[PDB]
RNA sequence: GGGCCUGACUGCGAGGCCUGCAAGCCGAGCAGGGGCGAAAGCCGGGCCUAGUGAACCGGUGGUCCCGUGUGGAAGGGCCA
RNA sequence: GUGUUGGCUCUUGGUCGCGCCUGCGUAGGAUAGGUGGGAGCCUGUGAACCCCCGCCUCCGGGUGGGGGGGAGGCGCCGGU
RNA sequence: GCGGGGGGAACCUGGGGAACUGAAACAUCUCAGUACCCAGAGGAGAGGAAAGAGAAAUCGACUCCCUGAGUAGCGGCGAG
């Protein structure tokens, strides 16, 4: 009954019998965990689905407001003036078909890739056969193409957190500093609720948000009632 | 039954027309055209199985 | 009469039949069968007094067989 | 043989072919709406005479007309 | 199937609830089952040195325990 | 010490309950709950004070006549 973790402390703070909801968890989050620097909490989930005939696979993002800095890299395919504005905007890789043509070379540091109708076509079919199924590919209702190269990119930088079920029907993402004020945990974990709630494709039949919940890298796990 | 097999048009939401059509040669490919009641005349589109 | 119930009546008629379905699912009524019939419980007892019976029919039965148990 | 394109349009038609029934069939021209020329105009399937089937029954895409006190609804009326 | 047609019992299967345990095509200090958080973690072993013992295998190794003691190890870093 | 039973042309209640013919065939359907076997109360029984009607803040036991439409409708929506 004596366990494998010095987390033992923090897991007392955890029991377990609960799920109870958004809010409080900003706060007993908050609390559980501020071990090396100040905890790195996010929020994590699965709904009833069937990513492999993928009339369902999900993914895009909503906008929880909020400064940031760091994850999920892109790469900003266009020319001048859009190099410009999503440059600036927040981004991590910027350039165009010739960013393209490195890549094709031997050149990829961006997990996303958000071009403007402008090397769009050199992005996809040029690097189409190298972004593949990675990820790395630009499609027109993936947040990753279209003209607002500055105003996507840009919330990369603001503030982005985007959407991807996994190969069993989960996803993850930050909704809520550690430190952070609680109240604001809440709203964002909200922000998210809905636009995921949104992706939610048709292709649901039942309990739909099955777990959904709250837990931080290294710390505390427990689920959050949404509704509340 | 036969590489006769029968479809008709509906368009954008606003409407659906009809027809018949085929299966043979260049099969599914089913845009088409037409004009429904929608508006005045409207592209329409076709497809509709 | 001999077989009607004991409690109450429950000895007589029955027509009925059938053919075929298929309605709110696909279609009509595939109808037919003018057929007639029967329609009955069962037989069971207990004890007055030191030597008894019942005879009687199904629940009225089990009810009743209650009731005089009350006596 | 080449280019460009959907009218193989909806609303419809006056007035005729034949026919006792129902059929089937011919169609200027008015409207909305487009497409081929710059246009005088042609296009409401093909070069035409065969590839066809009532009525019931029931399906689906409407519609958003009806609902057996009223709100809705099973269900259902007309369109396709 | 179900109704009178009551009793004790040996048992075996599907299912969902929690717990445990698992994942070796190949470069991969290495049997990476994913996708998340994501450079730090920990001292009731005062340790990865050593000891046996529990368990699962595709030599290896993974994991769970009892002990033996004298600031140590590993995740980082890199790298495949 | 009672009662019944046994009748009775037709009317009558319930008990059980059929082919023709129609649908120019005929299997749903039809004649129909009709013919007929029965049990039985009468001089007539039948029904007979509303978990009714019907939607107006309305009626008011039951039975039989005229009307209510042969409409409302039931249906190989066909004979009917």
């Amino acid at each position: 009954p004596k366990h494998g973790k010095r987390y033992r402390a923090l897991l007392e703070k955890v029991d377990p019998n609960k799920i109870y909801t958004i809010d409080e968890a900003a706060h007993l989050v908050k609390e559980l965990a501020t071990a090396k620097f100040d905890e790195t909490v996010e929020v994590h989930a699965k709904l009833g689905i069937d990513p492999r005939r993928s009339d369902q696979n999900v993914r895009g993002t909503v906008s929880l407001p909020h400064g940031l800095g760091k994850q999920v890299r892109v790469l900003a395919i266009a020319k001048g003036e859009k190099i410009k504005e999503a440059e600036e905007a927040g981004a991590d890789y910027v350039g165009g078909e010739e960013i393209i043509q490195k890549i094709l070379d031997g050149w990829m540091d961006f997990d996303a890739v958000v071009a403007t109708p402008d090397v769009m076509g050199a992005v996809g079919s040029k690097l189409g056969r190298i972004l593949g199924p990675r990820g790395l590919l630009p499609n027109p209702k993936a947040g990753t193409v279209g003209f607002n190269i500055g105003e996507i990119i840009r919330e990369i930088k603001a503030g982005r957190i985007e959407f991807r079920n996994d190969k069993t029907g989960a996803i993850h993402a930050p909704v809520g500093k550690a430190s952070f004020p609680p109240e604001k945990l809440a709203d964002n974990i909200r922000a998210f609720i809905r636009a995921l709630e949104a992706h939610k494709p048709e292709g649901a039949k039942g309990t739909f948000l099955r777990s959904v919940y709250v837990t931080t890298t290294m710390g505390p796990s427990v689920r959050i009632n949404p509704h509340s | 039954r036969i590489k006769l097999l029968l479809e008709c048009t509906e368009c954008k939401r606003r409407n659906y027309a009809t027809e018949k059509n085929k299966r043979n040669t260049p099969n599914k490919l089913e845009l088409r055209k037409y004009c429904p009641w929608c508006r005045k005349h409207t592209v329409h589109r076709e497809v509709k199985i | 009469m001999k077989e009607g119930i004991h409690p109450k009546l429950v000895p007589a008629r029955i027509i009925c039949g059938c053919g075929n379905v298929i309605e709110t699912y696909s279609t009509k009524p595939e109808i037919y069968v003018e057929v007639c019939s029967k329609c009955h419980p069962f037989y069971t007892g207990q004890q007055r007094f030191v030597d008894t019976e019942g005879r009687v029919e199904r629940f009225q039965r089990r009810y009743g067989d209650s009731y005089r148990k009350g006596r």
